[PDB]
């Protein structure tokens, strides 16, 4: 996990798992809030990768 | 003052008392303002590959 990226891969897990079962949108609304690119994930079996440009 | 002065004093009078000429003064203020703001910009997002 980095920094200079526009969001963390924490917030973001944290509030898709706060999303289900009709959960909150207030914590991940704020975190892509000012977010400016391409943020493309892919999963190959089990590594998860986050690509932010 | 002496009738020299008396005579003195009402050519001075004379000359300062001249009929002060009127001005008409038309300003003309014109100003003229626009200008174009463009926003355009393509989003795409993929659950599988990643969003923009």
């Amino acid at each position: 996990q980095f920094t200079n990226a526009g969001p963390g891969i924490g917030s973001v897990a944290i509030a898709a798992k706060d999303y289900k079962d009709n959960g909150t949108t207030t914590g991940l609304a704020k975190l892509a809030e000012n977010f400016n690119g391409m943020a493309a994930g892919f999963y190959q079996g089990n590594w998860a990768m986050l690509v932010t440009a | 003052a002496q009738p020299d002065v008396m005579a003195e004093l009402e050519q001075v009078v004379a000359k300062l008392d001249i009929r002060r000429a009127q001005v008409l003064v038309e300003a003309i203020i014109v100003e003229i303002a626009d200008g174009d703001g463009l926003n355009l910009g393509v989003q795409w997002a993929n659950t599988n590959g990643g969003g923009t």
